[PDB]
RNA sequence: AACGUGUCGCGAUGGAUGACUUGGCUUCCUAUUUCGUUGAAGAACGCAGUAAAGUGCGAUAAGUGGUAUCAAUUGCAGAACAUUC
RNA sequence: GAUGUGGCCUGGAGGUUAGGACGAAGCUUAUGGCGUGAGCCUAAGAUGGACCGGCCUCUAGUGCAGAUCUUGGUUGGCGUAGCAAAGAUCUAACGGAGAUAUACUCAACAUGCAACGUUGGAUACUGGAGCGGGGAAGGAUUUCGUGCCAACGGCACUCGUA
RNA sequence: UGGAAAUGGGGUGCCCCCACCCGUCUUGAAACACGGACCAAGGAGUCAAACAGACGCGCAAGGGAGGAGAUAUGCCA
RNA sequence: AAGUUUGAAAAGCACUUUGGAAAGAGAGUGAAAUAGAACCUGAAGUCGUGACAAAGACAAUGGAAGUACCUCCAUUUCAAC
């Protein structure tokens, strides 16, 4: 088994996934969610205007204490910001599945995405070094991303 | 409560139970009866050994 | 005796917010500060290690085995107590059965099955072979992998014979100079089936003795009186003797309506 | 066999019947026949009279062979 | 005999190459059997067998290498076809399959004479 | 509204359980059974066509000689008395 | 605190009676039924792949919610505290996948950001008790060339004592 | 005779009423008394000897070994 | 500390295509890939996603008795019965 849902017409769908990704499974979960029902183009556009800053990611479950800002206003919250690691990797990932649907013969132009999924992936481990003589964990958390999108 | 028993005296206070800092002091019978086959199977070999003579 | 001992574990004490256990020298390795010495730690020693001191055999009166050995005998003699042990005997002529001693001159296994047909153990031979099957659980990893049924017992009056026989697969041989009660009665359950020859048989009397004359083999042993004379007691209780003191039969009072009875005196 | 004492009764009971208040600790009264005479006076005077002291004569080399004698 | 699987075990998985060559026996044909009165021989490079059991039953092929290392024998007319498309050998054990033409030397001559059962 | 709560289907992280066992522990037996200055036990350095560890071996170095057997060893090279070199 | 229970449950042994590739053990549950209860049984698996149930006796390393309990894993705090001594970099051209990366509209800005090595310029610091040039103790290939960028250099790398 | 009705179970929400946090020492705990983030696996009245009482079994003015031997016996501790 | 316990057998995924690569989407081997390499089974705890139930602030959990809605559950009945 691979994904946790199936398209609707299996034949006017494309599919992509990435495994153990290295960046920041919160950064890269409010990145990933804002798009879940938009159209493709739409989609890539929205990535490229957070590059140049003049539209936020908004930030709903992991935000315990950041900054606000006025650009969240359009996303019903207070909290928002542009994570580039995280959103140059979903903008590969979205080319990849552009790419499966062309080659199935389906029009990119009209396609919809239905399916996002962020997961939490195996941990790298690293120390750090503390007053009096003491070692503590220093760790790192990588994702798993799926997603699926289906033509109008 | 103690009540009404005999006073013992039961003669254990050496270092006679194996333990992990102790060898211990202890002999077992379980070669007995390999040990009594053997005795036999002894016997009738040297019997054979000085037959005829008692 | 060492088992979980072999390390120089000391305790920390107090004042360090960790328990009280014993806990292992050094550094450098995981192990370094684990628990050690006892019986809830890993790698620490079990509570109550075993000995090899412990009582593993046991004594029994020589009167008291001779007693069970008789008492199983008697009872391989019942033809429904052998049928609830659970022995197939429905085409056996008798029970006891005794044959001719001329099957001990045989030699070839062929002619052993012959007579097994012809005397009509076949069939729980037949239950034997039939049940054979792998052990559950661990034991079949320790030399114990097979079981089965025990079938029937033959029973001759010396170690001569038994050539063509020690190949069948559920038959069981026995000499009738020693009787063995672990194989009289399998399980602790009295009711084997048996087959005599006619030495064994004739030798019986003169082995166990009678009730009043003594035993050639078994210095003084008689056998053992009887608690009832006759014991079948429902025999006594339904005789015209007994009924004849047996106190008369009353009448009853009738047995209560279905309408419920009245309790209001006024 | 294990399966007939009384552990197998109080498992559950987290004390096995030892108390609350005075619990099981490990030599309340000291050890073997201690005390005889001091705190365990009372039990070895009434169950035990005559434990204590010496009487009669001494016989250094005792060989009862020659003094065995049964009767009839 | 042994009443210890675990010695009988060990024996079998550590035994060295002479008792390994032995362990992997043929039964003869109907037609050999009564030539040479012999039950079963080792099995040897250059034999003529067929297979009995598995999936492969049925065929046919030359004796072209006993591996003895991984106890089985490799058939030339048994192979399959690779992802790339080149074929490759399948390994049977040997008491899956029966023996029809000996390879006959003066060595193996003397053991038919040796197992003789007249 | 959003955050948050609850139940169900699916999916992650994690490595318990069951089955398996060339290991351990324990108990017996047999005997032409007990090392070294004729240099032992232990320590070091080396040896393969390809070879780090481990195993075996010592400049005759993953081994020479003899007896038995009877066609392999194998990851890949390489070699090729069967009368048994 | 004492005692009773043809009272429940677990690993193995002597008997007896059954089951299993038309699917054993194990595992999952808005699967019900039974019992005052410990528990037992059936159903389903769009789970699994080779063993195992009942009854009478025997036997024991035989039942867990907590011991600042042992070992392994996980977790809220939390994208939070912070990553602030030793003054500092700027520019163009080469190199590189690391860009000038767009569905419509459209001239360009308001829709691909940030970051890297080398060379040439510019600006600074060390200031001869030196982030100069050589040795002892200690280390033992860290030295040199070519290649490479999975992990490591608590940011980064096309660079490196990797 | 059905995508049926009915009666019991099971699940989630809601209404009226009721209802202090478990384990422990203590005369007295819910407590401003101690141990208590979550889960899995592990974790504590055992073995031997002397004595006594109750209960089961054999024999009885007698009861019973132990060590050892002998031959069925050379499969069988 | 650590069972290299995939599979009967490596038959250990040729080839097309998107990507710098890691990889993804197809195709194929195999009875099974939900057996894809330290790969049998694959629990608890914690997390993501879809559908649904609702819900002020009475910390949450809990008891007793109803009701609204649901029910891959059980049993009964369906004709002068
Ligand atoms: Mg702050
Ligand atoms: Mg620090
Ligand atoms: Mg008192
Ligand atoms: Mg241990
Ligand atoms: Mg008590
Ligand atoms: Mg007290
Ligand atoms: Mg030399
Ligand atoms: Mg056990
Ligand atoms: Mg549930
Ligand atoms: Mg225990
Ligand atoms: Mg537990
Ligand atoms: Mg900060
Ligand atoms: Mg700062
Ligand atoms: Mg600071
Ligand atoms: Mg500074
Ligand atoms: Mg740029
Ligand atoms: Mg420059
Ligand atoms: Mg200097
Ligand atoms: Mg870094
Ligand atoms: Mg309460
Ligand atoms: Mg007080
Ligand atoms: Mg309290
Ligand atoms: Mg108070
Ligand atoms: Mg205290
Ligand atoms: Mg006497
Ligand atoms: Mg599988
Ligand atoms: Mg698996
Ligand atoms: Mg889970
Ligand atoms: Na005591
Ligand atoms: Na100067």
């Amino acid at each position: 088994t691979h994904y946790s849902r199936k398209p609707q017409v299996s034949s006017k769908s494309a599919k992509a996934k990435v495994s153990d990704l290295r960046c920041h499974y919160k950064n890269t979960f409010e990145t990933a969610n804002v798009i879940n029902g938009m159209p493709l183009r739409k989609a890539q556009q929205l990535y490229r205007q957070v590059l140049a800053k003049t539209r936020c990611i908004p930030f709903k479950r992991y935000n315990g204490k950041i900054g606000r800002t006025a650009q969240a206003k359009e996303w019903g919250q207070t909290k928002g910001r542009w994570p580039r690691k995280s959103v140059v990797a979903m903008m590969s990932l979205l080319k990849n599945a552009e790419a499966n649907a062309i080659e199935k013969g389906l029009d990119p132009n009209q396609m919809v995405i239905k399916h996002v999924q962020v997961d939490q992936a195996a941990r790298m481990r690293r120390r750090t070094y503390r007053a009096h003589g003491r070692i503590t964990p220093y760790m790192c958390s990588p994702c798993h991303v799926q997603l699926f999108m289906s033509e109008k | 409560p103690k009540g009404n028993n005999a006073i013992p005296h039961v003669h254990q206070k050496k270092h006679w139970n194996p333990c992990s800092s102790q060898k211990g002091n202890v002999k077992v019978f379980l070669n007995q009866p390999a040990q009594k086959h053997r005795r036999r199977r002894l016997r009738l070999l040297k019997a054979k050994k000085v037959f005829p003579r008692p | 005796r060492l088992s979980g001992m072999n390390h120089s574990a000391h305790s920390w004490g107090t004042g360090r917010a960790v328990a009280r256990i014993p806990r292992i020298s050094g550094g450098g390795t995981s192990t370094s500060g684990a628990g050690a010495f006892g019986n809830m730690c890993r790698g620490g020693r079990m509570f109550a290690p075993t000995k090899i001191f412990r009582r593993w055999h046991r004594k029994i009166n020589l009167h008291q085995k001779r007693f069970a050995v008789v008492s199983a005998l008697a009872a391989s003699s019942v033809p429904s107590l052998v049928m609830s042990r659970g022995h197939q005997i429905g085409n056996v002529p008798e029970v006891p059965l005794v044959v001719e001693d001329s099957i001990q001159g045989y030699e070839k296994t062929k002619e052993a099955m012959a007579f097994l047909k012809a005397i009509a153990a076949i069939d729980d031979v037949n239950r034997v072979n039939d049940s054979r099957e792998i052990r559950a659980g661990r034991g079949k990893m320790r030399n114990r992998r097979y079981v089965a049924r025990r079938g029937p017992m033959l029973v001759m009056p010396n170690n001569k014979g038994t050539r063509a026989f020690r190949n069948i697969f559920g038959l069981d041989l026995a000499n009738v100079s020693a009787l063995n009660l672990l194989h009289l009665a399998p399980g602790g359950h009295v009711g084997r089936f048996v087959i005599w020859t006619q030495s064994a048989f004739e030798q019986l009397d003169k082995i166990f003795g009678t009730f009043t004359e003594a035993s050639a083999v078994k210095k003084g042993f008689t056998l053992p009186a009887p608690m009832l004379t006759n014991t079948d007691v429902t025999r006594i209780m339904q005789s015209e003797e007994v009924r004849r003191v047996l106190k008369p039969k009353k009448l009853q009072a009738k047995k209560a309506s279905r309408f419920q009875t009245p309790t209001n005196g006024m | 066999p294990t399966r007939f004492k009384k552990c197998r009764h109080q498992r559950g009971s987290t004390f096995c019947g030892y108390g609350r208040v005075g619990k099981h600790r490990k030599h309340e009264s000291g050890r073997g026949n201690a005390g005889g005479m001091h705190h365990h006076r009372i039990n070895f005077d009434k169950y035990h009279p005559g434990y204590f002291g010496k009487l009669g004569m001494d016989h250094y080399h005792r060989k009862k062979n020659p003094m065995w004698k049964p009767t009839i | 005999k042994c009443g210890s699987r675990r010695k009988a075990r060990r024996a079998h998985f550590q035994a060295p190459s002479h008792v390994r060559r032995v362990l992997m026996s043929a039964p003869l044909s109907k037609e050999l059997r009564a030539k040479y009165n012999v039950r079963a021989m080792p099995v040897r490079k250059d034999d003529e067998v067929i297979v009995k059991r598995g999936t492969f039953k049925g065929r046919e092929g030359k004796v072209t290498a006993c591996y003895r290392l991984k106890w089985v024998i490799l058939i030339d007319k048994v192979n399959r076809e690779k992802a790339n498309g080149s074929t490759v050998a399948v390994g049977i054990h040997p008491s899956n399959v029966e023996i029809t033409k000996l390879k006959l030397t003066h060595h193996r001559k003397s053991i038919l004479e040796r197992k003789d059962r007249s």
